[PDB]
DNA sequence: TTTAGATCTAAA
DNA sequence: TTTAGATCTAAA
């Protein structure tokens, strides 16, 4: 999938 | 604080008019070396896995992910690179997340924030914009935080996370 | 274990 | 100086 981590 | 340019918004902005604002905005800067002789056909004069370097997606990847300072919580490599006219099935490119944090401090970053186009959604479960994992609901493309997401049966975060990772539908989509 | 960022090497 | 690929480390 499309992610991020903030 | 943010160029004036007028530039269409990300959502619905070409390419060519994209490079032609990043151009005009490093002139304006005193950049004069990041923008070769020769137009917008010259421009980068830099190249990744033998092709010229795709500014374009490099900025759309990052920006739709919170912006530069997301860090190492972007996959550069995986997620970033894959969606850039440089990527090839089979490459060799092991550096290549290192090189594109270092391309987009030279051309990308300060123009990132004379602009508004960084993605600043809410989770879509909790509707805040608490620090975390997300993920991107590929149904509605809208943004959850993976800690609220309750459901039996989600993977990891990081077969979410890896190149070509899980596919996730997010609750209020699922049927 | 797997995956990806950082660093170094060697070739231009 | 810039780039591609090997080989480190960090993280999960
Ligand atoms: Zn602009
Ligand atoms: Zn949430
Ligand atoms: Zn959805």
């Amino acid at each position: 999938a499309r992610t991020k981590q903030t | 604080k943010k160029h004036d340019c007028g530039r269409a918004h990300i959502q619905v902005c070409s390419e060519e008019e994209f490079l032609r604002d990043v151009m005009q905005f490093l002139l304006i800067r005193g950049h004069t070396r990041l923008v070769p002789p020769g137009g917008l056909a010259e421009f980068p004069d830099a190249v990744l896995n033998s092709k010229r370097l795709d500014l374009f997606n490099l900025y759309r990847e990052v920006v739709s992910r919170g912006g530069f300072h997301v860090g190492n919580g972007i996959n550069w490599k995986g997620q970033v690179f894959s969606k850039m006219r440089n990527h090839t099935l089979t490459n060799r490119m092991t550096g290549v997340g290192n090189t594109l944090k270092r391309h987009y401090e030279t051309y990308l970053l300060e123009y990132e924030y004379a602009h508004d186009d960084v993605d600043g959604e809410c989770c879509l479960i909790c509707r805040s914009s608490t620090a975390g994992d997300w993920v991107n609901c590929g149904s509605c493309g809208e943004w959850a935080h993976f800690g609220c997401d309750r459901r039996p049966g989600l993977g990891a975060f990081k077969d979410y996370a890896k190149t070509d990772g899980l596919e996730y539908v997010c609750p209020n989509c699922s049927v």
